[PDB]
DNA sequence: TAGTAACATAGTATACATAGGCGCTCCAGGC
């Protein structure tokens, strides 16, 4: 979303919650990635464990969630006592963290170790004195604009079964930018007002 | 409890004997291996020796650049539990900047917190 | 010569590319995320011409850099991209060679895919995800509609290296121990 | 926001898994600037866990077991808690308090009323186990209490009602698909404030159409169609015309074109006919207009078995976007479906309420089948025709066929429609829901149990106790303890006058009698010893007598004459349901599984009746009267006279000498027989007498128990037993009836013979109590082969509680006749295959009138077989 | 370090089932 930040097990269990926000200190975490061994791992029907070490505290889980149809990196799980590089988001519940694979690499040169040690060291001190520093009535209120009034009325005219697609609303529109297109179709589709027939970019008015 | 629950602190050849009944993680350059198999003796690139010693004779060829996690004993020897050998058939090692990590994590160990840090 | 190694957060308080002429600067990274949207164009069949084709609804496409028409046409890739490091993160665009390096495969191979096999397409455009390189950037400014707009231009991407950048990591490090 | 927020709740759900500690709420809310009401959700949160701890009275070490000498206090128990629970399971932040309780229930070891000490804390915290123990307390209450439970029984919400909420708050971001949003801080600030009528809701009523492809293997769905109501009252009369929109959609499954000029003959006919290109398009028009209609409940038949997995099935393999809309919340991944016994279902439609019609039949009325087609017949009287599957193919070739099966939808959901209405579900549902307690979707499920336990939990909170915690965790099983009595019947036949004599609600009676309570019986297979005449009424005989004196108002409206039929129905149906609820609430103290299980309350009770019967038998025998028949509540006394004021008189002297006796029992005359014929035990016939008065009285037959009103008999043998046993009761010579009986008999066997019966009138319903595929000796039952073969063959996929009918043919293979059973489409359609006649002969009809014949005098079994011409030697 | 386009940029796991009582006949099949 914003930035990957390298870290240990360590400091991500060290880590407080804070309004949905985990802080370690005064540091914010989003994603992160960390490098380390496997040392056992436990098959599901659909998701697939670790168990991750970076020798500085207790062995982590680590949950990958695979689509059991998607036979094609299941199958190819891991063997033990592999150095592997692990990019995600953590997550928590009932005082035991965990972690979210979004990516799992095996590792071929084994500098990137030393390498990631050093990102995790000056990172941390970069960031740790960047937030070190100072200074850092209920009514249904309904009411469309004059856009969107545009392109109910274009999505309204079209007499095609299948409905109007992308190209036909961005030709007749010259007068607007495409990312206001897809703003007012998102809130009109929300709203109901129309509604898609066969593929995403294809749409109708659901009064006619 | 088995050791693998408590925190290993990367120390090499230099501070051996600062960390004695401490589990300790080493890794570096294989030298010469005892004919019995219970003992060895490694280098850490800096010119200096490493003897560690297990319960049981190796039973495997090993080879190439290893890693042993172990306790220092009274004898500042290091009573290996278990061992990795590193891959060396694609991209060499360098040692030296392991080492100049060692350093640099030994002069801020704060940012680089062992065990869990309240 | 030395690449001007800067982080992105110093690129945007400096304010690179305001000056009447482009600033160049390399820096590593990992990809976050791609656009598959658009990403597709017909470019000019004719040798060194890369003007954008249009579709006559007839097989017959007209260029009007050359004035000339066409019965067939080449597939050139064009990309943006969203880099992100540890404190920022930046939109980029990209080009023919460099987005070919990044995927690893050729445009005409993905002429085959996008119509015969939609699965094999996102396949291989996710298996390029989260990857680390280096990549030339460069920046300027351009005014549109009274706004300014800083854009990213991308001519040269290289798989990472360990001993120099570590080298230049602890050289940084030691620096910023005195201070 | 601007101070008070008033609306109307109908639904509510939490969610203890991934936002703990939080209730929603939705309703309608009044807008004034519109003069019309809008749905409204409201979202509460700061729940908080409450504890409650028992101290000891001396202090016990656990690891010697014994006793230190060191008396016990308030502060010993704080700092016991404080040091070493909170430490130990990570407790931050609580409130502790000491409190004054009662307990009177199962667990031992704990004093009737003692001091405990109350500790509350927020939900986020980690659980507490169930078994603590500590040096100086030994039992702890409400570890695992629910989010919602403790909402409700706090704020002493009691069903349906109008709420008040003070300073609310504005959410960031949107929750719901209600149109007015507002959020609450604690659940202090809401607040009941019920004086005034509820509003007007709105109902939808669908049903759609589905079709079986030959290359996949999948259900589409090709039809559907809706109806619209927007003023549904809640508490008056049944609108008519009970609808005021609908909407129809029609769509081709994957290949069929069609037919030519459908759109212009659809313009012609001016119909709001929808057409879509493929199924998504049908699917998500469906749900834009479900979603724009915004409405509360949705009305249809078999709608949890069948219907809405395969709604949600095809959703989600035609990846339609935007699930969610059928509910009221934004959710994006789905339940899993089908899992248990509807909780994924349920849990799909959470805010909108689903009324299936199956079960509200099942539960008010009782009928021989359950599908649409005998409820259509039974409740309404109308036919409906049905359309099999196989020709639905064949129906994409002509316009005219589309336009015909489209009516035809339109007609389903229009008598989906006329039959809730017409039973009169919801207000009987919303009073139900008013008296207990509990949420009135539940309510509309189905089940008798939690409803009492809601209604004993709100008695028992309201009344400063302590309710025992929630347990962790097919055919009648055996019996458990002595219940009811049988007297021996005196069999034949009875000419002169029988009287009947009935009490009126015995066990609730005896209940509020005896003072019969949980907290009043001293409990150690023995029967306890009665309660001191001299305490007070317990919660029990409350709730009892508040549920009779619920039921005399109604019979008092029943006793008003000049009153049109359906209403009189009507009324009937709301008086039985509350008899069962009663009932139901006095029958689930011997439920095993309940959270109020007790076994002697109950056997106490069953004695006591015993006893009742017993005294009541003497005392009418003590009068020199002949009493042949009673069960369990009930005499019948054989007065042996014809002047009917007699019988009056004699009736109303016995009614007044028993009710000298006892305080609040009473009894009453509950019928006089002209005539009767007894059988056995519970099997009976009789002419009851109904006086007109005016100098003139009517009979009316009355069967009881008898093999007439069975379901798994021919109706033929039904037919021929009610001509006999009519024959029977009337008023002439034996030798008549004799003569009459046999040219009957002469006559059935002929007509059997030559073959001359509807096919119809040869069918034999059974039902399934399990799942057909769990029955390991498939091979001797009929209704479960022929429910195996409707399963493999095509769809509809019968289920347990459905009623499978079945025929015997003659396949020329030799075996037994209980191996040859087919449904009546594989007779109709199969050619060697035929009725068998001297099974229907020898095993349906004989056994029936040999049986109802027994009694007579000049008719015999072997007179019977020889009659019907089977062989007689 | 020409040639390219058009004009801003995206959330996803899970975990948790309900069900009032007993008394008195019927049938199918093997022993
Ligand atoms: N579904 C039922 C019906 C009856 N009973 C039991 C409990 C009743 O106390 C007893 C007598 O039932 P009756 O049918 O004779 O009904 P009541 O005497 O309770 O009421 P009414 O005055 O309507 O006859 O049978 C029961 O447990 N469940
Ligand atoms: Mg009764
Ligand atoms: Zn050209």
């Amino acid at each position: 979303a914003q930035h990957i930040v390298p870290c240990t097990i360590s400091q991500l269990l060290s880590a407080t919650l804070v309004d949905e926000v985990f802080r370690i200190g005064n540091v914010e975490i989003s994603q992160v990635t960390i490098v380390g061994i496997i040392r056992h791992a436990e098959k599901a029907p659909t998701n697939i464990v670790y168990k991750i070490d970076d020798m500085t505290a207790a062995p982590m889980d680590v949950r990958q969630w695979v689509d059991t149809d998607d036979t094609s990196s299941e199958n190819t799980v891991v063997p033990p006592e592999t150095y592997v590089k692990v990019a995600g988001h953590l997550r928590s519940f009932q005082n035991k963290k965990s972690l979210v694979a979004f990516k799992i690499m095996p590792l071929e040169d084994m500098n990137e170790f030393t390498t990631h040690i050093l990102e995790v060291i000056n990172a941390h001190m970069v960031l740790s004195k960047a937030n070190s520093q100072p200074s850092a009535s209920f009514m249904p209120a309904n009411g469309l604009t004059v856009a969107q009034n545009q392109v109910l009325n274009l999505i309204k005219a079209c007499p095609r079964p299948e409905g109007l697609n992308f190209q036909d609303l961005k030709n007749q529109l010259k007068h607007m930018s495409v990312s206001s297109i897809k703003q007012a179709v998102d809130f009109l589709s929300n709203e109901g007002h129309i509604y898609s027939t066969v593929d995403d970019d294809h749409f109708k008015s659901t009064d006619a | 409890v088995d050791m693998m629950d408590l925190p290993r602190s990367r120390i090499n050849a230099g501070m051996l004997a600062q960390f004695i009944d401490k589990p300790v993680c080493f890794v570096g350059r294989l030298e010469k291996i005892h004919p019995t198999g219970k003992m060895f003796i490694l280098s850490d690139g800096e010119g200096k020796n490493g003897t560690i010693e297990l319960m049981e004779p190796l039973d495997e060829e090993i080879s190439g650049i290893v890693e042993v996690v172990g306790r220092v004993t009274a004898k500042a020897t290091i009573l290996c539990t278990s061992y990795v050998q590193f891959k060396e058939d694609s991209h060499p090692f360098d040692l030296g900047l392991y080492n100049e990590a060692v350093k640099i994590i030994h002069d801020f160990p704060q940012f680089y917190p062992l065990g869990i840090v309240q | 010569s030395n690449t001007n190694w800067k982080t992105l957060y110093e690129v945007k308080s400096e304010n690179l590319g305001q000056g009447d002429k482009p600033d160049y600067f390399s820096s590593v990274a990992t990809v976050v995320y791609l656009r598959k949207e658009n990403c597709m164009y017909q470019a000019c069949p004719t040798q060194d011409c890369n003007k954008k084709v249009i579709d006559q609804q007839n097989g017959l496409y007209r260029c009007e850099k050359c004035d000339t028409e066409f019965p067939n046409f080449k597939y050139r890739m064009i990309l943006s991209v969203n880099i992100a490091d540890f404190q920022e993160n930046q939109w980029v665009t990209c080009f023919q060679e460099s987005a070919e390096a990044i995927l690893g495969q050729n445009a005409a191979y993905l002429g085959e895919l996008k119509d015969k096999n939609e699965q094999a397409f996102e396949e291989v455009f996710q298996n390029a995800n989260f990857r680390s390189f280096i990549f030339r950037v460069r920046v300027k400014v351009e005014t549109y509609n009274d706004e300014s707009r800083i854009k990213a231009t991308v001519m040269d991407v290289k798989p990472v290296d360990y001993r120099e950048y570590g080298r230049r990591l602890v050289m940084s490090i030691r620096r910023s121990a005195l201070m | 926001e601007e101070q008070v927020f008033h609306f109307y709740w109908l639904d509510a759900y939490e969610d203890q898994y991934n936002q703990p500690g939080v209730v929603f709420l939705f309703g309608k809310v009044w807008i004034e600037s519109a003069e019309t009401h809008v749905s409204c959700c409201v979202m509460v949160k700061n729940i908080e866990r409450t504890l409650y701890f028992l101290p000891r009275e001396m202090k016990i070490d656990l690891n010697t077991g014994k006793e230190t000498g060191t008396p016990i206090s308030m502060k010993d128990v704080y700092e016991e808690f404080d040091e070493k629970i909170a430490t130990k399971y990570k407790i931050m932040k609580f409130k502790s308090k000491p409190v004054e309780k009662n307990y009177a229930f199962e667990i031992p070891d704990v004093p009737e009323k003692s001091e405990y000490l109350e500790v509350k804390y927020s939900a986020e915290m980690p659980q507490l186990p169930q078994d603590l123990k500590g040096e100086t307390f030994s039992h702890v209450f409400g570890t695992n209490t629910s989010s919602l439970e403790l909402f409700l029984m706090n704020r002493k919400i009691k069903g349906p009602c109008w709420l008040e909420v003070k300073s609310p708050q504005l959410l960031n971001q949107p929750v719901s698909w209600c149109k007015v949003e507002a959020m609450a801080l604690k659940p202090d600030l809401v607040n009941v404030i019920k004086d005034v009528s509820p509003p007007p809701l709105v109902v939808m009523a669908f049903s759609m159409k589905t079709m079986q492809n030959a290359k996949n293997h999948q259900n589409e769905i090709i039809a559907m169609a809706a109806l619209v109501h927007h003023s549904f009252a809640l508490d008056k009369a049944a609108p008519k015309p009970p609808f005021q929109s609908h909407f129809c959609v029609v769509s081709k499954p994957k290949d069929c074109i069609f037919p030519y000029a459908f759109k212009e003959v659809i313009e012609k006919k001016n119909v709001k006919v929808e057409v879509a290109a493929t199924e998504r398009t049908l699917l998500g028009f469906f749900l834009a207009k479900v979603h724009k209609i915004d409405p509360d409940i949705i009305v249809g038949h078999n709608i949890y078995g069948f219907e809405l997995e395969v709604l949600l099935q095809r959703i989600n393999v035609c990846k339609a976007p935007h699930w969610s809309k059928i509910g009221r919340l934004k959710r994006s991944n789905m339940p899993k479906l089908g899992g248990r016994s509807g909780f994924g279902e349920r849990n799909a439609t959470c805010g909108r309420m689903i009324c299936d019609v199956e079960i509200s039949a099942k539960e008010l009325i009782r009928c021989k089948s359950y599908h649409l087609s005998e409820l259509v017949q039974q409740i309404l009287k109308t036919e409906r025709v049905v359309i099999p599957m196989e020709n639905i193919q064949n129906m994409y070739s002509e316009s005219s066929q589309l336009l015909y099966l489209l009516e035809h939808t339109w007609k389903d959901a229009k008598f989906i429609l006329q039959i809730m209405c017409e039973l009169n579900v919801l207000p009987l549902a919303l009073q139900i829901t008013n008296i207990a307690g509990n949420i009135m979707s539940r309510t509309l499920m189905g089940g008798r149990s939690e409803r009492n336990e809601f209604l004993l939990l709100h008695a028992f909170y309201e009344n400063n106790y302590i309710v025992p915690d929630k347990q962790i965790f097919k055919g009648r099983k055996k019996a458990a303890y002595a219940g009811g009595l049988v007297l021996d019947p005196k069999v034949g036949f009875y000419d002169k006058f029988i009287l009947l004599l009935d009490f009126n609600s015995l066990y609730p009676s005896i209940i509020q009698e005896f003072n019969i309570c949980f907290t009043t019986v001293q409990r150690v297979e023995q029967i306890p010893e009665l309660p001191d005449p001299s305490l007070e009424m317990g919660i029990l005989p409350r709730e009892i007598r508040k549920l009779v004196e619920r039921r005399k108002q109604v019979k008092q409206l029943m006793k008003q004459q000049d009153l049109n039929p359906d209403l009189i129905l009507q009324y009937d149906i709301r008086q039985k349901a509350l008899k069962l609820t009663a009932n139901s609430m006095y029958g689930c103290l011997g439920f095993s599984y309940s959270r109020f299980y007790a076994k002697p309350l109950a056997a106490l009770v069953t004695y006591k009746g015993r006893e009742i019967l017993m005294h009541t038998k003497e005392m009418v025998q003590k009068m020199n009267l002949e009493v042949i028949y009673g069960d369990t509540d009930s005499i019948m006394i054989n007065t042996n006279s014809t002047n009917l004021e007699e019988v009056f008189k004699l009736g109303n002297k016995v009614k007044s000498e028993v009710n000298k006796l006892y305080k609040l029992l009473e009894i009453d005359i509950d019928g006089v027989f002209k005539s009767l014929l007894l059988l056995k035990k519970k099997k009976y016939a009789a002419l009851v007498v109904e006086p007109t008065s005016d100098g003139n009285y009517v009979t009316k037959q009355e069967l009881k128990g008898l093999d007439i009103v069975r379901r798994d008999w021919c109706d033929l043998a039904k037919d021929t037993g009610n001509f006999v046993i009519g024959q029977i009761l009337s008023d002439q010579s034996r030798d008549t009836i004799v003569e009459n009986i046999q040219k009957r008999l002469i006559e059935i066997g002929e007509n059997v013979l030559n073959g001359s019966v509807p096919v119809s009138q040869f069918e034999i319903n059974k039902a399934l109590t399990k799942d057909p595929q769990d029955y390991p000796d498939k091979k001797s039952l009929p209704h479960v082969h022929v429910a195996l073969w409707i399963n493999s063959q095509g769809g509809r996929k019968v289920k347990a509680g459905d009623t499978v009918s079945y025929v015997i043919c003659q396949d020329g293979s030799n075996l037994t006749a209980s191996q040859r059973a087919y449904a009546p489409e594989q007779l109709q359609k199969q050619d060697n295959l035929t009725i068998d006649t001297q099974y229907y002969l020898a095993q349906q009809i004989h056994p029936v009138v040999a049986r109802i014949c027994e009694p007579i005098d000049g008719i015999d079994a072997v007179l019977i077989a020889t009659w019907l011409g089977l062989d007689p030697t």
